[PDB]
């Protein structure tokens, strides 16, 4: 009878949401909230099913019923709300370019070898021998880095091997709500001395969204998380829409949290939290349909993906 | 922004103002009803000096030339404005190729236009080398360019920077440009620099000469082959094994090889002495097509956060073509 009786070993919120989901035997048809999805093989269904579970369960874009561009005005409001301006960034010095109009340092950053003005050197205080580590005042705002989004690295440098990342999602209902939420959240995070990166939708036409703001908290996530949740809890329900993803932990209306995936397997990497969880659910649902028993296929596939099936916002 | 300087040239040319039926670009009717394409480049202004060096030579060209270009109506180089006659019912070659209308015939007309272009006084022309590939970026991106790119683009740059074989091959390709017979070369060709009039049924126009130089003719040949390479191995496809993506991609290329072969026949019709003067033209063109692949993957990565497996695979095809141009030249039919 109970949603949890029939779906044992799985978080109740995912048990409840799977009642809205069925896969036909053979796995060439599926239905998610009466969004019907068909395909010519199980394998083609896996990605069509993965996408629907993502849209329906993670994003909240529903389609089973009868029913891009950077904006400089918003980029300005979002960039104005950033308390800091600079993130010290370590790389290895490759070469010192002695140009009279301004010396430049070719530095191997983790993601790219870059040519940086010498005036951005922090440590050491004079350009070292090539091969030596340097530290650089690199801008914290990165408006092009993440398409659709305005991105900021926090003042404080991130752990060398970053390690686990706590993702916090804010369901901003509009751009004005985003700027307030963005400001609030960066405040708290910098006050709490958080090691983080964050981003916010930079196209006004793309709200509302449950990941309209995303915070990436590294190291010790509890100070930043507490700080963030106190700084926005006042706006939860009003500036944030109330619904959040079934895969996440709800901290307040429209404020959810999770962890970056930690999937054991090679080739099942570089996925977002939402797509990773949806793919594993589709894989377990598909596997079910290719043979209570459904809940075990699902628990199995989540576990093989490194997801805690009692707590799918987290990883084993 | 740049509307003042554009409305001032149109006024001084007798074209009135831009009607609301239309760096930055503008196309459509003027208050006088003349169809104009307004191009703006932020400034002197060397891209416009190159554009103009083409419009001088293009004036000395019959309307029976396989190489047709929109008439220049005017220009203010110091403000970075050019105006040309809009091609009636303009359909770009990118649109055409996406709809399967960039056929073998149209590829032959492109080669004839490009073959024609390379045979046309070379005195007014820029002999500076085109920064393509960007060799300094292979060592190190400017910090300000890093802050204007996506994570996928940045990742695509680092993969090339860390690939010594490719970096070396590109330095040699650019080094070889001063050891070959140069020709008037477009230097930045893509399917979108080719326009048909009459909504896809009309004649062929080659446009965008902001990179026009006296240069290695392989740049243009390779660019055209490179577009078919990128179309066949990437565009037509955008959860599979990498070996499957390469297999599907290799078969798409093979089915697209006649497009390249046709271009090259067109090319040789109008430039029959190309290999008598440059035996290594096929090989250098293959290497340029190989780079062109990276260039096009890096550009498309603009709106991506990761490099998907199709892009990773497509890249791997370009490394093969760039590191093996001779064989690629034979595979591609530029022999
Ligand atoms: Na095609």
């Amino acid at each position: 009878a109970s949603p949890v009786a029939r779906h044992r070993g799985l978080a109740p919120r995912l048990a409840e949401a799977l009642d809205a989901v069925s896969v036909a035997p053979g796995a060439r048809r599926a239905s998610v909230a009466g969004r019907t999805v068909t395909a010519d093989s199980p394998r083609d269904l896996r990605g069509r099913l993965t996408n629907a579970l993502y849209e329906e369960l993670h994003a909240g874009r529903h389609r089973g019923g009868a029913v891009t561009l950077r904006d400089p005005a918003l980029e300005a409001r979002l960039a104005a709300a950033v308390p800091h301006r600079t993130t010290p960034t370590r790389g290895r010095l490759v070469e010192v370019l002695r140009r009279p109009d301004g010396d430049q340092l070719v530095v191997r950053l983790p993601e790219v070898t870059a040519r940086v003005p010498a005036d951005r050197l922090l440590s050491p205080s004079v350009p070292p021998a090539p091969g030596e580590t340097v530290e650089l005042a690199l801008e914290a705002a990165r408006p092009a880095l993440s398409p659709g989004f305005f991105y900021v690295m926090g003042s404080r440098p991130l752990p060398r091997p970053a390690g686990a990342v706590r993702r916090i999602f804010l369901h901003a209902r509009d751009a004005d709500a985003a700027v307030v939420l963005w400001g609030a959240a960066l405040g708290a995070l910098e006050e709490a001395a958080a090691l983080y990166h964050a981003k916010v939708l930079s196209d006004p036409q793309d709200f509302p969204r449950r990941d309209a703001v995303v915070l990436y908290l590294h190291g010790d996530h509890r100070p930043g998380e507490r700080a963030v949740t106190e700084a926005v809890s006042r706006y939860a329900g009003t500036l944030t829409g109330p619904d959040t993803s079934v895969f996440t932990e709800e901290l307040a209306p429209g404020v959810a949290a999770a962890w970056d995936p930690q999937d054991p397997r090679p080739g099942q990497s570089g996925m977002s939290f939402g797509q990773h969880r949806a793919f594993a659910l589709a894989s377990g649902l598909i596997d079910c349909a290719l043979a209570p028993g459904r809940a075990e296929h699902v628990v199995r596939a989540l576990r093989e993906a490194g997801i805690d099936p009692l707590h799918p916002q987290n990883n084993l | 922004d740049t509307v003042p300087a554009v409305n001032a040239l149109l006024l001084r040319l007798g074209l009135g103002r831009l009607d609301a039926a239309a760096n930055d670009n503008w196309a459509g009717p003027t208050t006088t009803g003349e169809q104009v394409f307004v191009k703006t480049v932020t400034p002197g202004c060397p891209e416009l000096d190159r554009s103009l060096s083409f419009e001088d030579l293009a004036a000395r060209l019959t309307p029976a030339s396989p190489l047709r270009s929109p008439g220049l109506l005017g220009a203010d180089p110091a403000a970075g404005v050019m105006v040309h006659r809009l091609v009636p019912g303009a359909r770009s070659g990118a649109e055409l190729a996406l709809d399967g209308d960039f056929d073998d015939d149209l590829c032959r007309s492109a080669g004839r236009a490009v073959g024609t272009l390379h045979g046309l006084p070379v005195d007014g022309l820029d002999t500076g080398e085109a920064p393509l590939p960007p060799l300094s970026w292979l060592k190190a991106l400017p910090w300000s360019a890093v802050q204007e790119r996506s994570m996928a683009q940045i990742a695509a740059w680092q993969l090339v920077q860390d690939d010594t074989e490719v970096v070396d091959a590109l330095h040699r390709l650019r080094d070889l440009e001063r050891t070959v017979p140069l020709a008037p070369a477009h230097c930045d060709l893509r399917f979108d620099q080719f326009i048909r009039a009459d909504e896809g049924a009309g004649e062929l126009y080659l446009v965008d000469w902001e990179e026009f130089r006296l240069a290695d003719p392989a740049r243009d040949v390779g660019a055209f082959a490179g577009e078919w390479l990128f179309h066949a191995t990437y565009s037509v496809f955008a959860g599979l094994t990498h070996e499957e993506i390469v297999a599907r991609g290799s078969a798409s290329l093979r089915r697209h090889l006649p497009r390249i072969a046709a271009f090259w026949q067109g090319y040789l019709e109008c430039r029959p002495q190309a290999l008598a003067l440059d035996a290594g033209l096929p090989e250098r063109a293959a290497a340029y097509a190989g780079w062109h692949m990276y260039d096009r993957l890096i550009a498309t990565a603009e709106s991506h956060a990761t490099l998907n497996p199709v892009a990773r695979a497509a890249a791997g095809i370009g490394r093969t073509v760039l590191l093996g141009p001779s064989a690629a030249a034979r595979t591609l039919g530029l022999s």
